[PDB]
């Protein structure tokens, strides 16, 4: 019973479920928060290396001047949401002055994953994606998760994509429920090692972005990245 | 109509636009900016129709700042001012036509110059060192024929302004409550707050 | 082992019939019992209310079109609240428009002429609900059978659902008598009544598990709810 | 074979034989040509004591001048009906006189026609006999499932075909000038009767009706009454 | 008509007349010209009653949707945006009103934003619409500080309508007054203009001209 | 669930229909694009070949979309014209309306999004192309671009697509100095190209090229797709008889 | 060219008692200078204790009474024989009437009835959707010889307790039923007599906690 | 296998896609519902995959309105279509009639949302394949029958509780609400009794983390219990077990 | 209630022996007051030329208009437009929009690249055609146009002299025009080379 737009005798539907099989196919992503900050953090499928460094694209992606999101799955199809969204953060602001809330982003995203879902003649997005951002005059940092499905949901820190498993195991025993990472800088210390699970050294395959309120945001440098890792293996070996 | 005026210089451009809102007979607000920043760089002013102006502006500057994070690279002013007359263009042929005159101005970064670009509501454009829609040029352009020149400081040209201004209280009926002015340039936008005490 | 003949409203069968319609009727066996029956001052509608589960409420199978017109139902709630709800405006266009009450015989063709449909085009399935229905027009009482296979038949009394037959049969013979009873109200209902508790199983019928309607030459369409037909248990 | 559009290894319509199996499966209907206008009948089958007589009419009337009567797939019937009654009052909205019955055929055919190329629609459940007046005459013919139609001197369909076919045949030649319109009823009253044997444990309620210029005055009248009732009698007898 | 609306120290003062008119003729003193769209907003009514009373309800619809939506309280700005892109959608079909919609969020603070039918949205600190604008605008220029106390804010909002009322033709009846805050608006009552004017002429000294 | 339609998912998150198409590519000629500090490269091997056919007032490899990009094809005949043609379109609006040229970042992005389109709607195929994006604009200067049907575009410093680009491939990755002038590369476009090929030796007339580069002298972009002679010629100063 | 609106004169009136509610508005029917009927009634029950009446231009007129009570109607088979609270009915006209915004009905219509606490209320409508509670209303054409009068009589305006120099307004009091008819009758003849679109016959309709009562009272044939 | 194309009649007239949608409900996490002539309640298992997810997050009760509140259950995604179909039907009545909806009334709209679909259609377009996968727990208050609870089934059908319960462990407590309920419960009482069966037929141990608890009233409308209030409502419970 | 003549400016073109010219104004403003200096009412697409006079933004539109068509013509054609082919074209561009016309006074003029022949032709805002042989006139002062040119063209000028001859006739029908003015500019085609030149006049 599988070809979607029907129900398995114990109420399922399958190609929605094997969709999200693929964004554990693709790369992965990590989300982070503080109470000031909020970072994402993204590996780099560094594999056919003979290409120009300089315009070829990464992950984390911008929707607003006050928010940026991330994704793991078909680039191919990250694209077009990205974009599609980008537009109705304007359509916003335009007819309603105010720019947008985060949380209503998300709903607004996950309201198209969501129409990939229900015509019979259309497949859904195999594409599960981290929106990170601070609400306009607020200083309440926001974490939201997006999948497949059209699901939403709040996460202190979430990740996806491969071995997110793992790293979320990690994650589980290091943030502290009771108090958020108080510093940025070290904020920061923590996602990048939360990676390093996975990467298999190097810098090389670490994207940070940055986001704090009053719609300030920046990515990283790689010697930036760099100088974490080196602090990082430093007191691994101290231990 | 309202007065909106602008002018080119060294090194930026500057933009007047008049304060005043008028509703047939009595005056409300008198401490109203016709401006909108369209991007870091590029600027706005703009006089028309009563409800036609203020929407027409927010959604042209809604379409900019897209396209400048979509790309992350932003827009040059020709190339703006060439999209507002497009739409205008269009526009005038609609349904119902936006009735609106506009200023650009801008600082073309690749170019590292100042450029400002004059356009009526029909839809019609053209690069100037300073310009002035409806009523406002007959006043003024004169005293620009004259002491003009392309060299002129930032400062020169806030003086020379200024007794345009002088000039258009002097012999216009209309009370425009005085005047917002604003500059362009390489560091970006800031405004001459100081012309109440000045 | 095998049948193909039975995949779409679509298709038929090498004799000349319609298997999914004929399913439909099925589904029509399993909901709850109901009866109607008329004679030339009255007509009764009778129907028992069964209910999910004993904290929940007893699902209603009756239901008001106009003033003069109404009808009970054996199966699918939503469909028969489409085709009740159709109903209505077809009353209501003819009064706003000609200002006359619309004309039972004719509210069954309507019903054909609608259900038909169903089983002549893919896609779709047909409707999985009968009704009895009741007026009072110029041509005095009526009373009619509705199949989703769009058969309407115009009849002196009957009942549809599970363990509809004991009911057809009291009224098959109690006939002579009740066709008869014009003036008296209580004394239709009391005989339709019998008609129906003449096919209970389970248990007697409470305040909660009956329900009745009526509709007459001087007694506008109206239903009895729970403690209202208290007296007629 | 199991969809409506396609055609068999030597081109056949199969959905088309099982729509005429159902046709045949249902009710025998009737209807006769006669001096002046016609005259039909068909075979309402009471199931039980509990249906009241005189009541769910079979026959239908088109415009005011058209008798008509089926059989097969009661609601297919119906709906056919309707169709009609549309292109017949079009028709005379437009060319102001009522409608040729010649044409009027078409169509339908024409309507039944179509139900038979594609695969998202049902072939018509239903054989269909009818007819009326005009200038030129009274006319009566017969449309089946196929669209196939043509004119006939009477008409059947529906279980006992042949009783009343055979039955048919006579009237040609001991009348081959026409019969009466007058006994035309009462000879179809007849007719009816001999062809329901096959439903005869299960009693039954016939019911007719006529066209005619003398008789119905150009009109398609119910034959209910007085003249119903001997035309019935007048079965009865010959019923031995 | 005499409407308007002003900001100050503590909040939003909003005062009106009610007067109908149908030429000459008066058809109505009793017009509630101050639209309840919700426990927390206030419209004014300006231009032509059932345009402003329909669509100030159709507004106040419109909040409760995206407040439910948002698990938030809609902020001023966007409702008279909303309320303005609605309008300009059918500017030309012949709409016609003035108004005034005001509020006071968590962040905005006290806030006005005067609207009409010809898409025109306008940040404010006072507003006056009507027929009467012109005389309501005099009492107020000179009397407003923005320190009022929360009393004087109420009675300047009256004697500024009752000037008004008491020249313009068009204008009169009883005043209604309303006053804004963080937590909702509270009604301050009807005051008949009739007997009103003879208190103020009284205690104020003013109206002098006037007889008796 | 297996192979069929690309509305279609398989248990693993594949979309076969795509993965399909996306390798039908493996059947075209040989299309190769290089990087230079001063220069690109668009070389191309023809197919369909016999002893009848014609070429010269005519190509089906190397289309000139802008004054200021091109592409190299490398799937189906009949798509390719299609999306070409859009391609153009678009660019032109671009141009109408901003009076500017196009970007190529811009215009590989848009086609991708068309491509990426088909592959997700029922009552459609996917495209079975695959185009190298050659160009420049005064944004980025430079730049040599990819897509496949999957809808997924790529920056390369020099890239192949087609038959035995596996092969051409790693030829490529040994030489290859980042400012490498034109020359070297048109050159070394060669010796790639020869090296992958069924033909008892490279023919000029099964073979297709053009080059872009810019100056202080022009001061603007100069494009040249080559026509049948000087190709019969330089094929010689690479040492061809 | 085409004219769509026309005038056939009435007047209807409508006060709101302290526990009842009046719908009074004559028979007379106009065109030009001339007659059409003698006795046409404008005001009706609609059920739900409701009773209504729209005059300006017939037309338009009866059929938002036919279009209202069809809404009445539906409104039962939706929520199972709710009873309409008067608030709710006048909303619900606000927007049949704002329906035809640019292509309104010709008329001034009022309605009346009781509230949720048994308290008479009136409704006076624009010609358009502005609605207002009003506890007393007369539109029509004679509305201006009436509406001075009610407003004098009902309100005792400019009414003051003798003695006390004009410092005090003579008090409201709420007059029952009859005492209102009586005032009614007088304000219609007053009308007829200085009023040539007005005369004939007088309808009234009086609601109260257990129905609707007519009572009819014949005006001049003037 | 034969039989389960949605708009297909079994042979025993019946259709398994809607019944299969039923089964998707029952994967939900349980949810339970209780009128009592003091007010009515409505608290859910919450069930958290990691303590990295805000609760609060997991929207299973809603506000429909100041008078109406609801509890989900089975798939999320189909939720807030309904959830907002639902909303934006108050309102607009609201907007028509001055008033507020019956709570039937407004529930009755839900399931005409519901069964509203076609393939292909037979007459009416009905964009939108397939049933939905969720049920209601509506839960509200008109002045014409009080305090009212309503069971919204994909079926397009509905029926009023005293006491319901959908979700995972179904009748782990129907049955036992089957006989605990009586009338004249008071609201104190009803609390702490879906507070019980939710921790017997829950899963782990109950805390006010993995269970939201909600109620609504004449009075206040319809209030979502904060954590504290539901925290020591717990003890007043674990309790009274001690003893008996 | 005339568009046309709100903005202003001229355009003429005549035919030597071998070659074309053509000239426009300069002027551009809003009736009386005068805007701008620098507007120039004549391009080109490769080889062939365009003067267009009338409603400003219409100008503009159409040369974009034109730009962008020539460009997607000379694509998938792999040559140039033509000038007698253009002409065809921008004929029926005007009329497919006959009831929501374009105000403009366009004139066309080039030399065919294979017979060599030189070209020019005028239209009316809906696309009529005026195939001549020796001089073309649009714009505002239409009528100061031909009383020059009939009196100044000679048939088959040499470049040289041909520059000179219209760059009076334009030069001074526009100063009995009070709309144009502002300053010119003349072009002078020949098979390869082209000349662009400005002119000194009244700047009244
Ligand atoms: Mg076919
Ligand atoms: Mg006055
Ligand atoms: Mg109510
Ligand atoms: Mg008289
Ligand atoms: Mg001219
Ligand atoms: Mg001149």
């Amino acid at each position: 019973d599988r070809a979607l737009s029907i129900f398995s005798p114990d109420g399922h539907i399958f190609q929605v479920e094997y969709a999200l099989e693929a964004v554990k196919r693709g790369t992965c992503a990590v989300g982070v928060k503080g109470k000031n900050c909020v970072v994402l953090g993204c590996e780099r499928r560094s594999t056919l290396k003979l290409q120009d460094t300089r315009i070829t694209p990464s992950k984390v992606s911008k929707i607003d001047s006050h928010v940026v999101l991330s994704f793991s799955g078909l680039n191919a199809d990250s694209r077009i949401l990205i974009e599609k969204a980008r537009v109705e953060a304007q359509s916003h602001r335009l007819t309603l002055e105010d720019p947008v809330t985060v949380e209503y982003l998300t709903r607004y995203v996950a309201g198209v994953q969501q129409r990939y879902t229900q015509s019979g003649g259309v497949r859904p997005f195999g594409v599960s994606t981290l929106i990170a951002g601070f609400d306009p005059r607020d200083d309440e940092p926001k974490l939201y998760q997006t999948e497949p499905s059209g699901i939403y949901s709040s996460w202190s820190a979430q990740t996806i994509g491969r071995n997110s498993k793992t790293v979320r195991e990690f994650l589980e025993k290091n943030y502290d429920r009771k108090e958020p990472p108080a510093t940025v800088e070290e904020c920061v210390k923590l996602t990048v090692r939360s990676l390093l699970e996975v990467v298999q050294t190097g810098a090389k395959n670490i994207e940070i972005t940055v986001v704090k309120p009053d719609s300030d945001i920046v990515a990283l440098s790689s010697e930036e990245i760099n100088q974490y890792v080196t602090q990082i293996e430093q007191e691994k070996q101290e231990q | 109509m309202d007065i909106i005026l602008g002018i080119r210089v060294q090194d930026s451009v500057i933009l007047a636009s008049s304060k005043a809102v008028t509703r047939g007979i009595s005056v409300l607000k008198d401490s109203d900016d016709k401006t909108r920043q369209l991007s870091p760089h590029t600027l706005m002013s703009f006089a028309g129709e009563a409800g036609d102006t203020v929407q027409f502006a927010e959604y042209i500057q809604a379409n900019i700042q897209l396209y400048s994070i979509r790309e992350d690279y932003e827009l040059s002013p020709q190339a703006v001012s060439s999209f507002v007359r497009q739409e205008l263009a269009k526009s005038i042929r609609s349904r119902r036509p936006y009735q609106v005159n506009v200023l650009i101005g801008g600082y073309d970064k690749k170019k590292n110059k100042p450029e400002l670009y004059q356009i009526d509501y029909l839809g019609t454009k053209v690069e100037l060192p300073y310009g002035a829609h409806g009523y406002s040029g007959f006043y003024t352009f004169s005293l620009l024929d004259h002491h003009y020149r392309p060299d002129m400081t930032t400062e020169e040209g806030l003086d020379l302004l200024k007794l345009c201004v002088q000039e258009l209280e002097k012999r216009m009926p209309m009370d425009f409550k005085g005047v917002i002015v604003k500059i362009v340039d390489k560091d970006g936008i800031r405004q001459v707050d100081d012309f109440q005490a000045q | 082992f095998r049948n193909n003949y039975d995949g779409d409203t679509v298709t038929f069968s090498p004799t000349g019939r319609l298997f999914q319609v004929e399913y439909a009727l099925e589904a029509i066996k399993q909901g709850s019992v109901t009866v109607g029956l008329r004679s030339n001052t009255h007509a009764v509608l009778v129907a028992l209310k069964r209910n999910a589960d004993e904290l929940s409420s007893y699902q209603k199978k009756i239901i008001k079109c106009d003033e003069h017109m109404g009808l009970s139902l054996a199966g699918l709630a939503p469909d028969a609240r489409v085709l009740s709800n159709y109903l209505r405006q077809q009353c209501n266009y003819s009064s706003l428009v000609f200002n006359r009450k619309l004309a039972v015989e004719r509210a069954g063709h309507l019903l054909c002429d609608k259900a038909q449909k169903n089983t002549q085009s893919y896609g779709g399935r047909p409707y999985g609900v009968g009704l009895l229905i009741i007026g009072y027009d110029k041509s005095g009482a009526h009373l009619l059978e509705f199949q989703p296979s769009g058969n309407v038949t115009e009849l002196y009394g009957t009942a549809i659902g599970a363990r509809s037959q004991g009911a057809k049969t009291y009224l098959e013979r109690t006939l002579d008598t009740f066709i008869k009873i014009d003036g008296n109200p209580d004394e239709l209902i009391k005989a339709g009544v019998e008609a129906i508790s003449q096919s209970l199983r389970d248990e007697s019928l409470t305040v909660d598990n009956l329900s009745i309607a009526i509709v007459g030459k001087d007694t506008p369409f109206t239903i009895y709810d729970g403690e209202a037909v208290a007296k007629y248990i | 074979d199991l969809s409506n559009s396609v055609f068999s290894p030597d081109g056949r319509n199969f959905q088309v034989e099982y729509a005429v199996k159902a046709v045949e499966n249902g009710t025998t209907s009737i209807g006769i040509k006669c001096n002046d206008g016609v005259v039909f009948a068909v075979e309402k089958l009471i199931t039980s004591k509990l249906l009241v007589p005189q009541k769910n009419v079979k026959i239908q009337v088109v415009d005011r001048h058209i008798g008509c009567v089926y059989s097969g797939l009661i609601p297919d019937g119906r709906h056919l009906v309707n169709r009609g009654r549309e292109e017949a009052a079009s028709f005379k909205k437009l060319y102001k006189t009522p409608i040729p019955i010649p044409a009027f055929a078409d169509r339908l055919g024409q309507y039944v026609q179509a139900h038979t190329l594609y695969n998202s629609v049902r072939p018509f459940g239903v054989s269909t006999i009818f007819g009326g007046v005009d200038k030129n005459g009274a006319h009566l013919y017969m449309l089946e499932p196929s669209g196939s139609y043509w004119g006939y001197k009477g008409a059947a369909t529906g279980k006992g075909r042949q009783s009343a076919k055979a039955e048919l045949e006579k009237l040609v030649d001991h009348h081959p000038e026409g019969l009466s319109a007058r006994e035309a009823v009462k000879q179809a009253a007849k007719i009816i009767y001999l062809a329901h044997e096959d439903n005869k444990e299960k009693d039954f309620e016939l019911e007719i009706s006529w066209c005619s210029l003398s008789e119905t005055n150009g009109l398609h009248k119910f034959v209910k009454g007085d003249l119903l009732q001997e035309a019935i009698d007048f079965a009865q007898k010959e019923i031995n | 008509t005499t409407t308007l609306a002003f900001r100050f120290q503590g909040g939003i003062i909003v005062a009106v007349d009610s007067r109908a008119t149908a030429g000459n003729w008066v058809a109505s003193q009793t017009v509630k010209r101050v639209i309840e769209i919700n426990p927390f907003l206030l419209g004014t009514m300006a231009g032509g009653a059932a345009d402003c009373q329909f669509w100030e309800t159709w507004l106040g619809s419109q909040c409760r949707l995206h407040e439910l939506r948002e698990k938030e309280r809609i902020s001023v700005a966007a409702a008279s945006k909303i309320l303005s892109n609605l309008v300009y959608q059918y500017k030309g079909a012949g709409l016609s009103m003035g108004t005034m919609i005001c509020g006071y969020t968590r962040k905005e603070g006290p806030t006005i934003y005067y609207v009409d039918s010809d898409g025109t949205r306008l940040k404010g600190d006072i507003f006056c619409v009507g027929s009467g604008q012109t005389f309501a605008y005099g009492v107020l220029d000179s009397n407003y500080k923005w320190d009022l106390s929360v009393e004087d804010a109420l009675y300047l909002g009256k004697r500024s309508i009752l000037a008004a009322a008491h020249r313009d033709a068009y204008s009169g009846g009883s005043v209604n007054l309303y006053h804004v805050t963080e937590d909702g608006w509270i009604y301050h009552g009807n005051h008949d203009v009739g007997e009103l004017f003879w208190k103020v002429k009284e205690e104020e000294g003013s109206f002098n001209n006037v007889i008796g | 669930r297996y192979d069929s339609r690309t509305t279609i998912f398989s248990p693993e998150g594949r979309l076969y229909q795509v993965e399909y198409a996306l390798e039908s590519i493996s059947h075209a000629g040989t299309a190769i694009g290089i990087m230079a500090s001063d220069g690109i490269v668009l070389a191309a091997e023809r197919k369909v070949t016999s002893t009848l056919l014609e070429q010269d007032t005519s190509t089906e490899k190397l289309y000139k979309l802008n004054d200021k990009i091109a592409v190299a094809v490398a799937g189906l005949t009949a798509d390719a014209e299609i999306l070409i043609n859009t391609a153009r379109i678009h660019a032109q609006n671009y141009l109408k309306t901003y009076n500017e040229d196009i970007p190529v970042e811009i215009l590989v992005r848009r086609l991708s999004d068309i491509k990426q389109g088909y592959t997700q709607h029922g009552g459609l195929r996917p495209f079975g192309v695959s185009f190298i994006y050659a160009g420049y604009d005064d944004r980025y200067g430079y730049q040599l671009y990819t897509s496949n049907p999957s809808g997924n575009y790529t920056g390369w410093k020099a890239i192949s697509v087609g038959a035995n680009t596996s092969a051409a491939q790693t030829l490529l990755q040994m030489d290859y100095k980042d400012d490498m002038k034109v020359d070297d590369a048109i050159e070394l476009a060669l010796k790639t190209l020869s090296k992958t090929t069924d033909s008892s030796a490279l023919t000029y007339d099964r073979l297709e090229f053009a080059t872009i580069r810019k100056g202080a002298n022009d001061g603007e972009v100069y494009q040249k797709i080559f026509k049948p002679q000087e190709i019969k010629d330089i094929l010689v100063k690479t040492g061809i008889t | 060219q085409f004219n769509p609106y026309g005038d056939n004169g009435g007047t209807i009136l409508g006060i709101a008692g302290e526990d009842f509610a009046v719908l009074a508005g004559d028979t007379r029917n106009i065109t030009d200078y001339s007659i059409n009927s003698r006795y046409e009634p404008k005001v009706f029950d609609c059920g739900d204790n409701i009773v209504m009446s729209a005059n300006g231009f017939a037309a338009d007129g009866d059929a938002l009474v036919k279009r209202f009570k069809n809404s009445v109607k539906w409104y039962h088979f939706d929520h199972n024989d709710k009873k309409l609270s008067i608030n709710s009915a006048a909303r619900n006209i606000q927007h049949l009437l704002y329906g035809k915004r640019f292509f309104p009905y010709y008329v001034h219509t009022i309605i009346a009835g009781l509230d949720e606490d048994g308290k008479g209320a009136v409704y006076s409508f624009d010609p358009v959707g502005s609605y207002e509670r009003e506890q007393c209303r007369a539109g029509g054409a004679a509305a201006s010889l009436i509406m001075p009068f009610l407003d004098n009589q009902v309100n005792f305006k400019n009414q003051y307790e003798p003695g006390t120099n004009g410092k005090v307004k003579k008090p409201l009091k709420y007059l029952s039923v009859e005492e209102v008819i009586k005032l009614v009758r007088d304000s219609f003849t007053s009308a007829t007599e200085r009023h040539i679109q007005v005369g004939d016959g007088l309808e009234i309709l009086i609601v109260t906690k257990d129905g609707v009562r007519k009572e009819f009272y014949e005006l001049k044939r003037d | 296998e034969y039989d389960r194309g949605v708009s297909t009649f079994s042979p025993e007239g019946r259709l398994f896609q809607v019944e299969y949608s039923l089964e998707a409900i029952k994967l939900g996490s349980t949810a339970i519902g209780i009128a009592t002539k003091e007010g009515v309640v409505l608290g859910v298992e919450k069930r958290a995959t990691s303590p990295l997810l805000e609760s609060d997050s997991i929207e299973k009760i809603v506000e429909i309105d100041r008078h109406i509140g609801c509890a989900m259950s089975g798939l999320t995604a189909d939720a807030r279509s309904m959830i907002e179909h639902a909303r934006t039907a108050a309102v607009t009545h609201n907007l028509y009639y001055d008033e507020d909806i019956n709570v039937e009334s407004l529930t009755q709209s839900v399931c005409d949302l519901a069964l509203r679909f076609g393939e292909g259609a037979s007459g009416e377009e009905r964009l939108m394949s397939r049933p939905f996968g969720v049920a209601l727990l509506i839960a509200g208050h008109d002045a014409d029958d009080g305090y009212q609870l309503f069971h919204a089934e994909p079926s397009g059908t509905f029926y009023r509780y005293n006491a319901k319960a959908i979700g995972s462990g179904s009748e782990g407590a129907q049955a036992e609400l089957l006989n605990e309920w009586h009338s004249s419960l008071t609201l104190k009482e009803a609390e702490l009794l879906v507070l019980k069966i939710l921790k017997q037929v829950m899963e782990e141990k109950l805390d006010e983390n993995n269970a939201q608890l909600s109620c609504i009233t004449k009075q206040d409308g319809f209030k979502i219990y904060d954590n504290e209030k539901t925290a020591e409502l717990i003890k007043e419970l674990k309790e009274k077990e001690a003893a008996e | 209630s005339d568009p046309s003549s709100i903005n202003g400016g001229i355009v003429v073109a005549m035919t030597g022996k071998d070659c074309v010219a053509i000239a426009c104004d300069l002027r551009l403003g809003s009736q009386s007051l005068g805007v701008s200096n620098k507007f120039e009412k004549i391009f080109h697409y490769g080889h062939v030329f365009l003067g267009i006079t009338g409603l400003a933004t219409d100008v503009t539109t159409l040369n974009e208009m034109f730009r962008y068509k020539t460009n997607l013509y000379k694509l998938k054609e792999e040559r140039a437009i033509e000038p007698e082919t253009f002409t065809q074209l921008v004929s029926s561009s005007l009329y497919e929009r006959r009831f929501g016309p374009y105000f403009v006074g366009p004139v066309v003029a080039g030399i065919n690249s294979k017979s060599g022949k030189p070209f020019i032709a005028g239209f009316d805002l809906i696309g009529c055609i005026d195939e001549a042989k020796d001089f073309i006139v649009s714009g505002t002062a239409s009528d100061q146009l031909f009383g020059m040119c009939e009196s100044l063209y000679e048939p088959n000028l040499e470049p040289e002299d041909l520059f000179e001859t219209i760059s009076q006739a334009l030069l001074n029908a526009a100063d009995r025009d009070a709309l144009s003015g502002w300053g010119a500019v003349v072009y002078i085609i020949k098979k390869d080379e082209v000349v662009k030149r400005y002119l000194k006049m009244r700047q009244d």
